[PDB]
């Protein structure tokens, strides 16, 4: 057995910011046992190991690459162990013609081609959590998120993945945030901001500040969910912490149902590896080695993929032995390129499960989705990314059954009028017009007969016709969406419009030149009575036709403030009012009602000087005078009454079809049964 | 002669651009240990430096750095480094090896810390010593709100991250905080949307003609801003492009740029023998067949310094050299302590160490039409700025302040007009007085007792106390006083009406009673009535929502007078309520009766002979009250906000309409009692 050997220059941190070294450094060395027994790969050469502790700071990790470069025997790869010394080392080993291959670094930085060559590593990066997170967003159907984010470089790298992991699956982010040391002002911002889909990314040392902050502005609770990350201690909050005025039995439901996502590094099935081993006796036969307990050793839970990372190489060795590896110097650009094409393709199953490489050096692995579930965590689901394989579990216990969305939803509901004071007022408007056709009837059969010859004929029937459309008019006042759709709007609103104002005009024009021509007669012939009637009812269509021209009126919504169901405990509802408008309605129409204003107090005036110093027994009126004082005071009182209380649902159409059919009604009674009680009942 | 070795690692090849630095230094270096071998300051040895390319780059750096120490000869200090990145990886190492550096060129913040590079020194002052200099400039001219406009690379952000926690404690605040990456100039919309006039720039040389040109876009320059931003840029920088070059060079005039001094002025001889002057012209000789660089004299006080050091390490080692190895590291605290003990006169100034640091000097320079002149110093050491007095200029005369001074200029009526409106109503008074005066003469007369002379009485009266209203009226600003104006209106309110009120009753009573007569084929109490009425209206105006003083503000818009501040007009009114609830009851009101009177009066239009003589003059005096009154209410509400105008024009209607319905009156009275 001549057994020549090949060194491996080896960085394991034995102390500092994460001590890995004090369980990956067994768990090598006895993993190069199974390398140098098995005699099926690499039959003749034989793997050692030169190490040294770099207690992850640069400052000794460059001694030791010099002591480890510029010494007798020549590496043939590099080990190194924390994201620092790594980036320090992958930087530095182009010059060198090395291979670098490290087994615990997590930046996303070292996922750069450009700068690293050669590099690669088993440990995934940080940006495996984006994808299961991206994954977790589309079952759910959220789509706003709010990102919170202490300021470290690798949580900004990891954020800024995440915006363009997450803006090519329809999603965006909202809202973003950062500080340092002191959280405050960051969950105000959340607070008034009022985003309910959160994704924290901070250290342990940070959550138990933020979230006690969090419990204290009250952000949790039935609408609101989290995400964080995985790799804490599993009783995070439980423990003592006098940086806090906040309590250990609290904040216990302020951390309620919040998801973590982490990596997972044994393997959860039990088959058997390459190595002929299963996870459980893995951990059995590390554990012998440990001169400690696992719980109080740093570094047990990436002790795994050390142990591939050293059968990767050994594969790597094996797919290439057919150049010899005795001969290997540091300046031949060959060698290393036959381990890198033979490295780049690389696929097997080693105790961490499948490993394989990707093509910026990373390696692509499962995901593991849990949740806190009172107290403690509860699996509830697994995630395989590179082929896109969910594997769910059904114990996703939420609050209400289902889990919550991201922001409240607005409901426009409409605001219609009861239909039975709709039903009501057009039946007694149908008794005004059979009564109204029945009184014209009446009068234009005894056309022949002097008692309404000689008095005024052509005239009441005038004014019977013209209350006649009045009465006709409120039915298209009350057809908003119970019995009407859309897009006639117009046609109803138009003949609302020439409706009432031709009704009005014709019946008031009539009762008005009754009075006024006996007021210019008494103070000392019906084709001047038709020229005034004509004339009035011409310039009122003439003004009509003014408005038809400029501001045609529409539809339009107006809006009241916001309410609550009180069936459900989440909905918004707001209420929307549509009615008939123009861009000038109060100025438009308050012209019209000016004038016919002046018009009734001009008439109501002479209907009491010529009340019983008449003596003009060629029109034999008495009563017209009355019918002129009620519709005064009928019409003055509900005029500006229905443009006040026009935000009032249905007391505005109560109002004006009240007032219109009263004076409707009393205009006929006191104007026509005189006409029959003297006639046909004195007969 | 046992040689003393230096490490030296600077970019030497042509092939990389900061190298043009490490060429540059490499005639003054060559200058001055030939001096110290001259007069043998290291008489035991003798001073040897021993130059490495690092090329500028992380991977060629190291190697070069690990070959030599592996191969080179034992040194014992470390000398250079240019690159920010090479430096940052070699002063991270070197207590491994207990060697101390002294850089002249890193000038990145991030080495300022002793916990992760204890054992670095460099002579260039670093990018925050800039900051204790502006700060210094701004308690010389008072200003005390700044906006910061950053750009958003490390580099830069560290300088703001400085600036933030040095004004803290100050008078001075930070009004605005802005950042931009590519797009410059919305930014600076915001900016200009708080009004800040002193800005403290902090971007590279591409994005100031961007961010120049986007504000000669928004107009931000002349004599009103000031612009605050680095100095190392090229010379003459701007020739190298869509915008057009005139109208960069009007809009980047007057800007202050900051920077640390190559060479000192203080004409004294250094711890050389010699004058700055005399080692410029000796180097300038020297450097003959390159270009300049900015940082030679540093080099030449690096040299001195380590020269000096090892000259204080000797004389401490000897009261207890050849034999160092890395192993060693008293040797190296003993350097260590020599190093932090420096203090002397070089060609830059007083060179000295704090925790670190060069305590250093600070140039401002200012931009004149085509160069940048030098138009101060600020030392640092004792904390002292000196400003050159005749070179710094602006565009106006006055250093421009911060922000710009508000003022109230109340719109005030002009004299002349409110002399000439009082001169007519006073006439008028005249007028009316004698009319009073000539019907209470004549009172028993044929002519006088069949026309009802008590309604005249009180017409006369009527228009007595309308002219006398326009006195009361406009009596506004800068006449009286802040308290009779709550008190002026609302008696001005109470006499206008009753003077309206006892007039148009009276016409109004005359031609009712002239159709009561008409129709049917004792006086005093309807007056009386209406009276009663707006009396009522008027107690019950008093004494729930009296009106007071209410002024209104415009936006502060013009600048007329050219003393560069701002004027915001504004104006005063009695009306605190509703003011559309008893202005238009009184209104309609109003309107109503004049509409019935007119009415009235065309009812008749003159058809009575014998009880009342003048109706017909009395109708058309009616006639005449209505149009012009409902014309000139109109027009106040028209022109509610110009002065001068409504005034002018309400005194106009209100004497018009006083003076015809007391013509119309009595104009016949004399032509019939005369003949
Ligand atoms: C017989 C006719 C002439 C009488 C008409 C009365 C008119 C002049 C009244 C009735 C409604 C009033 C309008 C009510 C609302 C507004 C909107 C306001 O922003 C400007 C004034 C304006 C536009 C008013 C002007 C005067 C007005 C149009
Ligand atoms: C604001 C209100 C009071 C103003 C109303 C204006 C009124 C008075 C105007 C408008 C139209 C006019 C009428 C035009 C036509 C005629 C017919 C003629 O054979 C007798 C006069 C008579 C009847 C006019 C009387 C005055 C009249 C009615
Ligand atoms: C704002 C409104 C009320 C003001 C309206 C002014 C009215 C009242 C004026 C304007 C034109 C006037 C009319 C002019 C012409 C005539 C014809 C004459 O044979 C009878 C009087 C009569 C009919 C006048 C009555 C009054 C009159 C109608
Ligand atoms: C717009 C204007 C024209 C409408 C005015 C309405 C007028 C005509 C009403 C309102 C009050 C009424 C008066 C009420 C009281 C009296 C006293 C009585 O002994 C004679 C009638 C007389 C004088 C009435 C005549 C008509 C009258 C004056
Ligand atoms: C808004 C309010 C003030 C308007 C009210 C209009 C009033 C004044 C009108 C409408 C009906 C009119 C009445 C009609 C009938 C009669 C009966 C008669 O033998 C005496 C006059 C008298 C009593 C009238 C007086 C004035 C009157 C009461
Ligand atoms: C003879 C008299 C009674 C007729 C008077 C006509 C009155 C009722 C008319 C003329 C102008 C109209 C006003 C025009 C403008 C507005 C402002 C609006 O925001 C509320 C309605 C309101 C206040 C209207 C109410 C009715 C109104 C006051
Ligand atoms: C304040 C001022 C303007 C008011 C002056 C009132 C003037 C216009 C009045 C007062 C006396 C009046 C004069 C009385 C006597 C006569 C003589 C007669 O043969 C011609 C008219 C004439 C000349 C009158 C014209 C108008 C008159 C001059
Ligand atoms: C003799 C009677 C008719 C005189 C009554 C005077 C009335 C009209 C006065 C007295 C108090 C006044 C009210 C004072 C306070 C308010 C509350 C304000 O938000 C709307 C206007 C309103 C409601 C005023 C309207 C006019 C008002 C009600
Ligand atoms: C003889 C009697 C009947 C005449 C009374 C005139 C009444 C109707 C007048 C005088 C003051 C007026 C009120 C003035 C102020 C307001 C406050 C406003 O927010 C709603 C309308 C309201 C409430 C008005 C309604 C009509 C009103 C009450
Ligand atoms: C002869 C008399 C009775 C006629 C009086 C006409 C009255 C009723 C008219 C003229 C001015 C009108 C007011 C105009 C302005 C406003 C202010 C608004 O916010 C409420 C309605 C209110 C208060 C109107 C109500 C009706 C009103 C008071
Ligand atoms: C006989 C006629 C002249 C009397 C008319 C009364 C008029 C002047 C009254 C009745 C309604 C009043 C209006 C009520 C509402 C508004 C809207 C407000 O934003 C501006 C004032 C304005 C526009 C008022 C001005 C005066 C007004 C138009
Ligand atoms: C807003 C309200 C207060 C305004 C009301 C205007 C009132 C005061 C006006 C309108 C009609 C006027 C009346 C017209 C007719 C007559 C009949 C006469 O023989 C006595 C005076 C008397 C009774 C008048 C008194 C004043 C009067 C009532
Ligand atoms: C500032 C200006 C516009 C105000 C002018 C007031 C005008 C409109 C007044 C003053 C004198 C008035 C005139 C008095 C006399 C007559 C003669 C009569 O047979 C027809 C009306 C007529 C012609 C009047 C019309 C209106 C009139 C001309
Ligand atoms: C404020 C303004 C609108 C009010 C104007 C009042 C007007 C309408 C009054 C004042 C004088 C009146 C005129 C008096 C004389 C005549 C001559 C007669 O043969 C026809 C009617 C006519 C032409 C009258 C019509 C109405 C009239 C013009
Ligand atoms: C027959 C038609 C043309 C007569 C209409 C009379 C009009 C011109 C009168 C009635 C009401 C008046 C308005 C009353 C209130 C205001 C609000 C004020 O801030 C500006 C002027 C303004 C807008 C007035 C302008 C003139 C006005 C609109
Ligand atoms: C300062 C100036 C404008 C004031 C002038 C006052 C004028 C308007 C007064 C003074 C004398 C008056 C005139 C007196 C006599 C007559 C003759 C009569 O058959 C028609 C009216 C007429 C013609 C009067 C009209 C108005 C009159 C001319
Ligand atoms: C899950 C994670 N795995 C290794 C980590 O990605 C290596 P890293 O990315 O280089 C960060 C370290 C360095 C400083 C001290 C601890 C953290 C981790 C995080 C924190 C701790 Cl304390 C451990 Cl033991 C492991």
């Amino acid at each position: 057995s001549e057994r020549r050997a090949v060194y491996i220059g080896a960085l394991f941190p034995m102390s500092g910011g994460w001590p890995g070294g004090q369980a990956c450094q067994p768990a090598v060395e006895m993993a190069l046992e199974d390398v140098n027994s098995r005699r099926d790969i690499l039959p003749d050469y034989e793997l050692k190991l030169i190490h040294h502790d770099s207690k992850c700071d640069p400052g000794q990790a460059t001694k030791y690459l010099y002591e480890l470069l510029y010494n007798d025997p020549i590496k043939i790869i590099l080990m190194p162990g924390c994201s620092s010394v790594s980036t320090l080392v992958a930087e530095a080993a182009r010059m060198w013609n090395l291979i670098v291959l490290s087994y615990g670094s997590s930046s996303p930085a070292l996922s750069n081609r450009q700068r690293f060559p050669t590099f690669f590593r088993t440990h995934p990066s940080a940006t495996l959590h984006n994808p299961t997170r991206v994954k977790l967003f589309e079952k759910w159907g959220w789509k706003k998120i709010a990102t919170i984010q202490q300021t470290t470089e690798v949580f900004t790298s990891t954020l800024d993945d995440l915006e363009e992991r997450v803006k090519e699956a329809g999603i965006e982010i909202t809202f973003r945030q950062s500080f340092f040391s002191d959280p405050a002002v960051p969950v105000k911002n959340l607070k008034r901001q009022d985003a309910r889909i959160i994704v924290g990314l901070f250290y342990e040392t940070e959550a138990r500040k933020v979230f006690c902050e969090v419990y204290k502005e009250r952000l949790f609770g039935k609408k609101y969910v989290w995400f964080l990350i995985g790799w804490y201690a599993d009783n995070w909050f439980k423990i003592y912490d006098p940086s806090i005025n906040c309590t250990v039995d609290e904040m216990t439901e302020a951390v309620e149902g919040h998801i973590t996502t982490e990596i997972v590094m044994l393997n959860p099935a039990n088959t058997r590896s390459i190595s002929n081993m299963t996870s459980q006796e893995f951990v059995e036969k590390l554990t012998k080695r440990l001169k400690r307990h696992p719980e109080e050793t740093g570094g047990f839970q990436e002790a795994p993929l050390a142990y591939d990372a050293i059968w990767a190489l050994a594969l790597a060795l094996n797919k290439t032995s057919g150049v010899r590896l005795e001969d290997f110097n540091y300046n031949n650009q060959t060698i290393t390129d036959q381990i890198y094409r033979a490295m780049n393709s690389s696929s097997f199953e080693g105790v961490s499960g499948h490993v394989v490489f990707d093509a910026s050096g990373s390696r692509m692995a499962w995901t593991l989705i849990e949740q806190l579930q009172g107290g403690s965590y509860k699996k509830i689901g697994y995630y395989d990314s590179t082929k896109d394989d969910l594997s769910w579990s059904k114990t996703d216990k939420w609050i209400g059954g289902s889990p919550p969305a991201d922001q409240t939803l607005v409901i426009k509901t409409f605001r219609f009028l009861s239909q039975k004071l709709f039903i009501s007022v057009s039946v007694l408007s149908s008794l005004g017009i059979v009564l109204a056709v029945v009184c014209l009837s009446f009068n234009i059969y005894n056309s022949h007969v002097r008692y309404i010859q000689n008095s005024q004929p052509n005239l009441n029937n005038l004014t019977a016709v013209g209350c006649s459309l009045a009465l006709a008019a409120v039915f298209p006042l009350g057809l908003d969406g119970y019995h009407i759709g859309r897009n006639q709007f117009p046609f109803v609103c138009q003949a609302r419009l020439w409706l009432l104002g031709l009704g009005f005009s014709l019946g008031y024009g009539s009762m008005f030149t009754k009075i006024w021509w006996v007021h210019t007669v008494f103070t000392k012939e019906p084709w001047k009575l038709y020229a005034t009637v004509g004339l009035l009812v011409g310039m009122d269509v003439l003004t009509l036709a003014i408005w038809q021209i400029v501001d045609p009126l529409h539809r339009t919504i107006e809006t009241f403030a916001k309410e609550e169901p009180k069936e459900d405990i989440d909905v918004s509802i707001l209420p929307q009012l549509e009615h008939c408008s123009s861009r000038k309605m109060n100025t438009w129409l308050g012209i019209f009602y000016g004038y016919k204003g002046l018009l009734l107090l001009l008439g109501i005036f002479l209907a009491y000087e010529t009340k019983s110093v008449s003596t003009e027994k060629i029109n034999d009126h008495r009563a017209v005078g009355m019918a002129i004082y009620n519709v005064a005071v009928l019409c003055l009182i509900t005029a500006p009454v229905t443009m006040i209380l026009s935000s009032q649902q249905d007391a505005a159409f109560a109002f004006a079809s009240l007032a219109i059919v009263f004076s409707s009604y009393i205009t006929l009674v006191v104007l026509f049964v005189p006409k029959m009680r003297r006639l046909i009942t004195r007969g | 002669s046992p040689p003393l070795s230096i490490m030296g690692l600077m970019p030497l090849t042509k092939e990389v651009a900061k190298g043009s630095i490490g060429r540059g230094v490499l005639p003054a270096v060559e200058l001055a240990i030939e001096q110290i071998r001259n007069e043998s300051l290291l008489r035991p040895y003798f001073l040897d430096l021993r130059l490495y390319d690092t090329e500028c780059d992380n991977a060629k750096g190291l190697k070069a750095f690990y070959d030599a120490i592996k191969y080179g000869p034992n040194h014992l200090m470390v000398f250079g480094g240019v690159c920010p990145s090479v430096t940052s990886i070699i002063a991270e190492s070197l207590q491994g090896w207990n060697l101390v550096q002294l850089s002249f060129a890193a000038t990145t913040p991030v080495l300022a810390d002793k916990k992760k590079y204890p054992y670095f020194f460099r002579t260039v002052p670093s990018d925050n010593a800039v900051n204790p200099a502006i700060l210094k400039l701004l308690k010389h001219y008072q200003w005390k709100r700044v906006g910061t406009l950053t750009q958003d690379v490390q580099r830069f952000s560290e300088v703001r991250n400085d600036l933030t926690g040095v004004l803290y404690g100050e008078d001075i605040e930070i009004s605005d905080t802005e950042s931009f990456s590519n797009d410059p100039c919305t930014s600076v919309k915001k900016l200009k949307g708080n009004d800040v006039r002193i800005i403290l720039g902090q971007f590279d040389q591409n994005m100031a003609a961007k961010v120049f040109c986007c504000a000669y876009e928004e107009n931000m320059y002349g004599s009103k801003y000031q612009w605050i931003i680095p100095g190392w840029y090229e010379p003459s920088w701007w020739e190298q492009s869509r915008c057009l070059r005139k109208n960069l060079l009007a809009a980047m005039e007057g800007y202050i740029g900051v920077d640390f001094e190559p060479l000192s002025s203080k004409q004294i001889k250094t711890i050389s023998g010699k004058t700055p002057q005399q080692y410029e012209r000796e180097y300038n000789n020297k450097r003959s067949g390159v270009g300049p660089s900015k940082f030679h004299g540093y080099a030449y006080d690096g040299i001195w310094v380590i020269a000096k050091t090892l000259q204080r390490a000797m004389e401490t080692l000897h009261a207890s050299i050849q034999d160092f190895n890395y192993t060693d590291h008293t040797l190296g605290r003993i350097i260590l302590n020599a190093m932090n003990e420096t203090n002397f006169f070089g060609v830059t100034g007083q060179v000295v160490f704090r925790n670190g640091e060069r305590m250093g000097t600070i140039k401002f320079t200012q931009f004149q039409d085509s160069r940048e002149v030098k138009v101060g110093e600020y030392n640092a050491v004792a904390d002292t700025l000196e400003i050159i007095n005749d070179t710094i200029r602006f565009q106006g005369s006055e250093p421009p302040k911060d922000k710009t001074i508000i003022l109230e200029q109340l719109r005030k009526i002009s004299l002349p007009l409110y002399s000439i409106l009082s001169a007519l109503t006073i006439l008028g008074m005249i007028m009316a007085s004698a009319f009073l005066f000539f019907n209470i003469k004549n009172r028993n007369q044929k002519l006088i007792k069949m026309s009802s002379p008590y309604m005249n009485n009180l017409i006369i009266l009527g228009g007595m106390l309308s002219y006398a209203s326009i006195f009361l009226f406009g009596l506004d600003g800068s006449f009286v006083s802040e308290k009779t104006f709550e008190t002026l209106c609302t008696v001005r309110t109470w006499i206008l009406t009753v003077g309206y009120t006892t007039a148009f009753g009276a016409m109004f009573a005359k031609t009712w009673r002239v159709h009561a007569i008409f129709k049917n084929v004792k006086l005093l109490v309807i007056v009386g009535g209406m009276l009663l009425i707006d009396l009522c209206i008027l107690i019950c105006w008093q004494a729930v929502d009296p009106l007071r003083r209410t002024v209104e503000k415009y936006s502060m818009e013009p600048d007329p007078a050219g003393r560069d501040i701002s004027i915001r007009p504004l104006l005063e009114h009695c009306e605190n309520t509703h003011m559309t609830i008893w202005l238009g009851i009184v209104y309609a009101y109003k309107g109503l009766l004049m509409l019935f009177g007119c009415f009235l009066a065309w009812e008749t239009r003159n058809v009575s002979i014998p009880a009342l003589n003048d109706s017909k003059y009395i109708g058309m005096s009616v006639y005449n009250v209505g149009i012009m009154c409902i014309i000139g209410a109109a027009v106040s509400f028209l022109t509610r906000d110009q002065p001068n105008v409504q005034f002018c024009i309400v005194a106009l209607v209100i004497i018009f309409c006083s003076t015809i319905t007391l013509c119309l009156v009595f104009v016949p009275k004399l032509i019939t009692l005369r003949t």
